[PDB]
């Protein structure tokens, strides 16, 4: 019977607080700041004020045009109706052009607004991290939040601009849907023969289940260590305290060696934006350097042979 | 029209504009690209 | 009307238009070059 | 307002309207020599 | 093997940019074991754990980087590791003894753990100039002196289900055999998170009406009758919960000392603790 | 650092283990070529 | 040798077993008596892999323990023909659970609560999920993953495709979402603490203020230094633990192609427009 | 030789003996069951 | 030879002996099993 | 232009400069054993 | 050019040009390896 | 040239050197028994 | 910080190690030339 | 050890060219036993 950790039980409410004051060249921030309860269980219970600079508001302005092209394509695709949309909502998507038209500009129906779509998106992440990187210099931070973000952009930008591009067909990138979208991750692997063999998806693989288990790790440190005030880790990195101490030990201990409570966020950081940057260029790989990835791994001896269970399939056009 | 530099700051303006500017031309010239009568590299005839 | 900067931001809404224009623009310039009656780097028959 | 006194922001004003116009004149030259070397407005029949 | 990518008979694009990534793979994880010893290195080594039966220093691979500087809000400099908090893990007397001469054997302590700061118990060497927020108000503060708070995120949820939003002034602090401590007489907060950071409590149940003592919300299980229940230590030993150098203020040197007594109760509160299963 | 007894009584304990460890081991080698010789010839073993 | 601070925390006491015999370090390791069960457990099972690996291939990628045929059903198969994966299967058990009953008793001399124990046992109960609970409800050892770098990557494969598109599972795409949630959560939270401790060369080192004001600033909403750890713990334990409830629905409780799962959706009678 | 124990704590060499030789007798013996002239349960001829 | 103790630690350097001749030891015997002419266990012609 | 090493560290250049020619030092060696003319170690003829 | 010392830490360089040396020999060893003109183990016709 | 012990540790160079010295010894071996040629154990003929 | 005489002395063992490991590499080279020349003429190698 | 004199880093290094040295030619003493074996450096046509 002790304290978890989980959910706060208590809580203190003070006014809402308005932010650290930005220099005298930003937007001033929105009005609207409120308490919610539930959202004070878990961590803070402020929810807003938000910031809209220019970055802020013409990122929203090309989000909301890509929302609205892919929106409205997906319900023209089941003739305006709301009941089908909504049945259909996961198999619905805006779809890319046709592999005839290449790198060119296609019609409107026949892969235009996919690419327009595709362009105004594009553009609202680049202005968001413009925004994200704004907001850490005008707080006087740094941009490791925006760079992390751009690593992630640049996954974003390998799949659906970069490689296709390569590749010489606007075809070839994903489509604005939910279950379509996951048609191209599988149809990705059918076609260039198993991206499991891919070694920077493996390592993209490595990065990701490792963001988990550091996070686990590191999640489940800083609460077991919350008897010591753990969760103040600015505190514990410039004024080391018991709780930096037993963290580092706890870990010692276990497997030999440890981080420090800033160096296991450099860690966590570095897994991150490793799993997008393997992951960016695995996909560059593929198609213009790599054609099947199981021929490239047997060609390099990864591939394991299996003894025979069954008589092999012969092809009768061999 | 002078009084813009009095609201704005006159650096972030300009990256403003480096950046539009940056941006357009890119767009405009791998659009070119992309065509089959401005592709000066591609060399495509009339 | 000269009264529209007494509610809204001056400074504030020259941004929003400028930003705001620059999406719309790029917008309708990309449909036309969708289209085949209006690409003009396309040059198709109209 | 920004830490811009008059003679500050006309003195910017001056240089930006100038430093507008050069690289809009380099521009127009640009076009003009795009324009002689594949027009891009095509006809009826198209290109 | 032909084709685009190729660079030998045997090596191709994709193989060499793969072991481009291991170099910079091997040189990130040098560069991130080196950010993980600025904080506690170099290792001494006590003089049981060596032949030559002299302490030494112990640098490990990656040896630990130069020392970092940190620019303070108030006007300081700290370089990472600290001197001072160095100096005194290395200068101090431990009120223990190992159980056995060879090195990595246990140390057990001689006099009170929980007070003399051994294991769960022990502090860390923390300024004792309690914090300030940005905006230049004392951090860690009780609801007395910072009027602005009100206990409860929601009126509505306090009012009307109190449960699931507890006002825990005035409940009864009961320790880990059931001994009832104490009262709650105020809430700390955190003016940085906005979070109750202790319960103050007087000791009626155990010393006086008028002693107060810090209790950390994170030690402490408020439950839904009423009452306080600290698992971490015996009521009776709440009476030797350090006392705060001011009745207002808390340090980081302070908090270090109130966490790491009740900490200490985790082995130490009662016999049997410190013990196995079997 | 240590003395030169002491580290004379080191290297002592070692060469104790040094000359049976490898005495033992060339042993076993000796009877592991009269077993099966491991270096093959030119048309194999 | 040891950490500065190290001395005052090496204490007596805190083990769940073995008491005052195993409680020691070596090096930097503490032993306890899960410790040397989890290392006998780890050599056994490395050295019988390793065995195995002799006995087909030493080629790291290409080392296969392989379970053994559905044929044997639950029976304990004979060595070389999926017998070595089941003793490695159990010794690999072994170790990971006296590894989470080893950092029980880190955590009790620590003084920490047992946080890290039960968020590696939801990764235990992912590992007996594919290994012990699958296998046992389809009836078979054999339904477990093989032992080897890349011929376990063939057996994900080859399930994943046993139901025709493992993409529109429901619970692989919420066990998908959590993960790609929490590697999300990490590099924003990651880099918020590197923000503030390494601001822009100058500047002082920042306070929790900014980190409230920052993600207000770009998102409306700050979760605190407190609620991001719960929500990377909460991530990363339902990333874990759908994946085990993913797996665990493919073939005992779901034997159909995955996206045939969904129609019950497209047959709901508020949106069937027909 | 008997020197060796004024280095070496003599519990913590009787645990790294013994759980060499615990690992080390259960390698064999399970080494012996693969191979099926020593599979002495397995029963194989010679 | 002696003086190599007074370099490297006489106590750590005989556990790094120990354990690493034991991966040694153990690599050396499981090459010669996967070999055909070296495995005493299976037996295979010289 | 002595003025500037007062802006930046020699040593920070230097380093800067000296992994930029390492990288790309590897890419036009690997580059030109990419293309089939200038592989010296294919021995390719033209 | 002893002045480079002043510049750059003579301790870390030398750690740094045997690991990066290490680096290239390896690599340079295996390019020859995965070629068939000049891997000396396998002995292809030159 | 003897100064390398006093600028390094000379446990610490050791260690390095060794640690080189068993991983490149293991990677040579090793290599020379993937080749058929200098597979010793394999047996192999020329 | 690092005083003349000490750069004088990390750079005397600085060149002497320069110059025998570029001895030792230009040799080999010249022997790796002797055995398979790498560099191709018109028709190849 | 780490701070050594001038006179043991000397006495240091002459026991570890020595050392080295008879590394050295254990090693090579095995080359010559290895390429009585087997040859490793083929000729124009090969092995
Ligand atoms: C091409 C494919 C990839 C394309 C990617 C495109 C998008 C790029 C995004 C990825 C960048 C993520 C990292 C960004 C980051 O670290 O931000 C910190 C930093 C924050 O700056 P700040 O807030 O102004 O600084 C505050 C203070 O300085 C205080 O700041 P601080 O103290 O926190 O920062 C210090 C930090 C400084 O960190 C950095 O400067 C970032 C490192 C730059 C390189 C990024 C590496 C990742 C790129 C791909 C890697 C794989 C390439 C392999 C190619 C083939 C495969 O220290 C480090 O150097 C950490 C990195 C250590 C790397 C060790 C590598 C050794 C190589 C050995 C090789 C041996 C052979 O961001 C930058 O400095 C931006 C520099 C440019 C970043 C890359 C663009
Ligand atoms: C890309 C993905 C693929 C690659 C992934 C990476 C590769 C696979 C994962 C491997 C990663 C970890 C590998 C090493 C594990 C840690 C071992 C260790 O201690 O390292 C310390 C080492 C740094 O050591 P240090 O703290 O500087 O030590 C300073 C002195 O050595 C201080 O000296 P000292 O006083 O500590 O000396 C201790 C000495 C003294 O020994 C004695 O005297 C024994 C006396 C007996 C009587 O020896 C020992 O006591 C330790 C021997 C082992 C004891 C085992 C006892 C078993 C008990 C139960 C534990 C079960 C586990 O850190 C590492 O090498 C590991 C970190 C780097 C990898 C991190 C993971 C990267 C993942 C990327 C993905
Ligand atoms: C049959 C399917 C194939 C397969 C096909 C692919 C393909 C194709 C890809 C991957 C990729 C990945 N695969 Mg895979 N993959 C397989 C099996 C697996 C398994 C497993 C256990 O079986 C795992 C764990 C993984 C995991 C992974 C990741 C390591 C990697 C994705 C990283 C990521 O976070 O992207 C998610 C993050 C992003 C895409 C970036 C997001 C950032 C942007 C900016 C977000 C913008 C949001 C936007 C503004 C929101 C509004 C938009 C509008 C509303 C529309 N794959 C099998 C072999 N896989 C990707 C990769 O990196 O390959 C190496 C990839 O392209
Ligand atoms: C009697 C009390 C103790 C005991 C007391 C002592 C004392 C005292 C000493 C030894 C020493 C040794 N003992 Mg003892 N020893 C005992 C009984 C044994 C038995 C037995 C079955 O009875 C064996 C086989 C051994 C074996 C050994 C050797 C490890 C060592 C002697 C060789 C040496 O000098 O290494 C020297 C070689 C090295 C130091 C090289 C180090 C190897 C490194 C680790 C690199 C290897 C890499 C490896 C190949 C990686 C594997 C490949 C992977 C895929 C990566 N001892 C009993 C249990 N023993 C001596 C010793 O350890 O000195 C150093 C020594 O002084
Ligand atoms: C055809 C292939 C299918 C597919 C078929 C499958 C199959 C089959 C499975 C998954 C599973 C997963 N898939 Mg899928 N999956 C596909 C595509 C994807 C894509 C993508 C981008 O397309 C992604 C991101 C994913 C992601 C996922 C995750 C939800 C999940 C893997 C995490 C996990 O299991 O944690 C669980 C973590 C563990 C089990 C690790 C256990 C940790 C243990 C306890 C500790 C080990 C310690 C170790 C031995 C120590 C080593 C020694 C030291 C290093 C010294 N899949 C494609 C479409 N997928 C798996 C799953 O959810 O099952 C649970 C699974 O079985
Ligand atoms: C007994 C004495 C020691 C020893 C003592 C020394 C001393 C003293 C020196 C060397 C140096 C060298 N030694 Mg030594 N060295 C030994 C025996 C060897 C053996 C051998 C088979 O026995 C080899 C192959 C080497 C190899 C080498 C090379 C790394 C280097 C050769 C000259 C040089 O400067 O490279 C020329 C090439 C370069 C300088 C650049 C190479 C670029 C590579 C690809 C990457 C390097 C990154 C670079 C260092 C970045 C610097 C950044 C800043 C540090 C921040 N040594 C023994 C073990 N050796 C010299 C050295 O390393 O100086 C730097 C040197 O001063
Ligand atoms: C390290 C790699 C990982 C990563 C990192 C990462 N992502 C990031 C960041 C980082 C570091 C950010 O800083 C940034 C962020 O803001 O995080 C909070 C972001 C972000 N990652 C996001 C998503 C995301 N990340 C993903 C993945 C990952 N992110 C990786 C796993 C994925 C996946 C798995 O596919 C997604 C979907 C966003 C939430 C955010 C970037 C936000 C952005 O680009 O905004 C502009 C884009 C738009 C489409 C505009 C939307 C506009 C709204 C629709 C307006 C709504 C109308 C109206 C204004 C509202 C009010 C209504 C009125 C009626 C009142
Ligand atoms: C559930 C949330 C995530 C998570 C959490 C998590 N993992 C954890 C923890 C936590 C909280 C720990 O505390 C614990 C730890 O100490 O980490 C450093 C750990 C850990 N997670 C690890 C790995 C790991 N986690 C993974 C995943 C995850 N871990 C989840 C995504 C994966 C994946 C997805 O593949 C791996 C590989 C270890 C680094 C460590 C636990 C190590 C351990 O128990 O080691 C014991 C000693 C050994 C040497 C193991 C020997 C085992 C056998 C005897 C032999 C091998 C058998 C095995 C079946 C071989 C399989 C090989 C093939 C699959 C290639
Ligand atoms: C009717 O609906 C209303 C209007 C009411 C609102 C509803 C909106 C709805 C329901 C929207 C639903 C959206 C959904 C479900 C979207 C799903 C999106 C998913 C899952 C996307 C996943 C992957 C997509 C990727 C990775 C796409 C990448 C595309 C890229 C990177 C495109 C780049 C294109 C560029 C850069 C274009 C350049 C143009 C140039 C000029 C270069 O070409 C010549
Ligand atoms: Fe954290
Ligand atoms: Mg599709």
């Amino acid at each position: 019977a002790e304290y978890q950790n989980i959910f706060t039980r208590v809580q203190v409410r003070g006014p809402t607080d308005p932010g650290v004051e930005l220099p005298a060249a930003d937007w001033p921030r929105t009005k609207g700041a409120t308490h919610s309860w539930l959202l004070g269980k878990i961590g803070d219970a402020q929810v807003g004020p938000i910031y809209l600079g220019t970055t802020g508001v013409m990122s929203i302005l090309f989000g909301i045009v890509s929302i609205v092209i892919i929106g409205m394509n997906m319900l023209a695709s089941v003739d305006w109706s709301p009941l089908e949309f909504i049945r259909q909502f996961f198999w619905v998507a805006l779809e890319p052009p046709p592999p005839e038209y290449g790198l060119s500009l296609p019609p409107l129906n026949d892969g235009g607004w996919w690419l327009i779509a595709g362009f105004t998106l594009t553009l609202s992440v680049l202005l968001w991290f413009a925004r994200t990187y704004n907001r850490a210099r005008a707080l006087g931070l740094g941009t490791h939040v925006a760079w992390a973000f751009a690593a992630a952009i640049f996954l974003f930008l390998a799949i659906g601009f970069i490689w296709p591009v390569l590749m010489g067909s606007w075809a070839k990138s994903v489509p604005f849907g939910i279950f379509p979208h996951l048609d191209w991750t599988t149809a990705f692997s059918l076609r260039y023969g198993n991206l499991y063999y891919n070694p920077f998806h493996m390592l993209s693989i490595v990065f990701l289940f490792g963001s988990a288990l550091l996070f686990a790790m590191h999640g489940a440190t800083i609460l077991a260590a919350g008897r010591y005030n753990a969760e103040r880790e600015i505190e514990q990195i410039t004024d080391r305290g018991t709780a930096a101490e037993r963290s580092a030990l706890f870990w010692r201990w276990t497997m030999g060696f440890n981080a420090t409570m800033e160096s296991i966020h450099r860690w966590g950081y570095w897994f991150a934006i490793l799993c997008v940057i393997t992951g960016g260029i695995g996909i560059l790989l593929t198609g213009t350097v790599v054609e099947n990835w199981y021929l490239w791994g047997v060609h390099h001896g990864i591939a394991p042979e299996y003894p025979e269970f069954f008589t092999p399939a012969v092809d009768p056009a061999a | 029209m002078w009084r813009l530099w009095k609201l704005y700051d006159p650096r972030r303006v300009l990256i403003g504009i480096f950046s539009w500017l940056a941006v357009l031309a890119l767009v405009i010239h791998f659009i070119l690209l992309s065509t089959d009568r401005f592709n000066w590299v591609g060399g495509a005839a009339v | 009307m000269w009264r529209m900067w007494k509610i809204l931001d001056y400074r504030r809404t020259v941004v929003l238009a400028h930003v705001g224009m620059a999406v719309l623009a790029l917008l309708i310039h990309f449909i036309l070059l969708s289209t085949e009656n209006f690409n003009w780097l396309q040059g198709n028959p109209y | 307002l920004t830490g811009l006194s008059d003679e500050e922001a006309k003195e910017f004003h001056s240089i930006f309207m100038q430093s507008f116009l050069i690289f809009t004149a380099v521009a127009v030259v640009a076009h003009f020599l795009a324009w002689a070397w594949r027009p891009w407005i095509p006809g009826a029949e198209g290109y | 093997m032909e084709g685009t990518g190729a660079l030998t008979d045997y090596m191709n694009v994709a193989q060499m940019t793969l072991y481009a990534f291991w170099l910079f793979l091997a040189g990130l994880i040098v560069y991130l074991r080196m950010e993980d010893k600025r904080e506690g290195y170099p290792l001494q080594a006590e003089a049981n754990e060596n032949c030559n039966r002299t302490p030494e220093k112990k640098l490990g691979f990656p040896a630990p980087p130069s020392p970092k500087v940190f620019k303070l809000a108030d006007g300081r400099s700290i370089q990472v590791p600290r001197a001072e908090k160095t100096d005194y893990e290395l200068n101090t007397q431990l009120r223990a003894e190992p159980t056995a001469p060879w090195d990595g054997a246990p140390l057990e302590p001689t006099g009170n753990p929980m007070v003399d700061g051994l294991g769960p118990a022990a502090w860390a060497k923390r300024e004792d100039e309690p914090e300030v927020t940005h905006g230049g108000k004392q951090k860690i503060c009780p609801l007395r002196v910072a009027t602005e708070f009100e206990v409860g995120m929601s009126r509505d949820v306090a009012r009307f289900w109190p449960e699931i939003d507890p006002d825990p002034r005035g409940y009864q602090v009961l320790g880990c055999d059931g001994k009832v401590a104490g009262k709650i007489v105020d809430i700390w907060v955190d003016r940085g998170e906005l979070r109750p950071m202790y319960l103050e409590m007087d000791l009626s149940g155990v010393g006086s009406s008028g002693d107060r003592v810090l209790l950390p919300i994170n030690f402490a299980r408020v439950g839904y009758d009423s009452k306080v229940r600290v698992n971490a230590i015996t009521g009776q030993q709440f009476t030797d919960v350090p006392r705060l150098r001011e009745a207002d203020r808390i340090s980081p040197q302070e908090e270090d000392f109130i966490t790491g007594y009740f900490g200490g109760g985790v082995l130490y509160a009662v016999p049997g603790r410190t013990e196995p299963f079997l | 650092n240590v003395s030169d007894e002491e580290a004379k009584e080191f290297h002592a304990m070692f060469s104790q283990a040094f000359t049976v460890y490898i005495g033992v081991a060339v042993v076993a080698h000796i009877l592991a070529w009269a077993w099966r010789p491991w270096i093959p010839g030119d048309e194999g073993f | 040798a040891m950490l500065d601070f190290e001395k005052k925390y090496r204490v007596r006491g805190g083990t769940l077993l073995g008491g005052d015999l195993f409680d020691f370090w070596i090096g930097p390791f503490y032993v306890g008596i899960f410790g040397v069960l989890t290392a006998i457990f780890a050599v056994l099972g490395t050295v019988l892999i390793i065995y195995g690996a002799s006995q087909d291939t030493f080629n790291l990628w290409q080392i296969s323990i392989a379970p053994p045929d559905l044929s044997y059903g639950l029976a304990l198969a004979p060595m070389m023909e999926g017998g070595l994966w089941q003793i490695i299967t159990v010794c690999a058990l072994g170790a990971f659970i006296t590894w989470a009953l080893r950092q029980a008793e880190i955590s009790k001399k620590l003084g920490m609560g047992y946080h890290v124990p039960v968020a590696f046992a939801v990764a235990i109960l992912a590992y007996a999920t594919l290994v012990v609970f699958r296998p046992l409800l389809m009836g078979a050892w054999g339904h477990g993953f093989p032992y080897g770098i890349l011929s376990h990557l063939d057996w994900v494969s080859n399930v994943g495709y046993q139901y025709l598109h493992f993409h529109y599972n429901p619970a692989h795409m919420l066990a998908v979402t959590f993960f790609f949630t929490t590697t999300l959560a990490l590099a924003l939270h990651g880099g918020l603490i590197l923000s503030v401790t390494n601001p822009k060369k100058g500047e002082p080192v920042k306070t929790a203020e900014h980190e409230n004001t920052f993600f207000r600033d770009v998102i409306g909403y700050s979760i605190g230094s407190l609620g991001i750890h719960r929500l990377g713990l909460f991530l990363a334990l339902n990333a874990g633990f759908w994946s085990a409830v993913c797996i665990i629905i493919s073939g005992p409780f779901w034997t159909r192609g995955w996206p045939e799962w969904w129609n019950w959706w497209l047959n709901v009678p508020i949106w069937s427009w027909g």
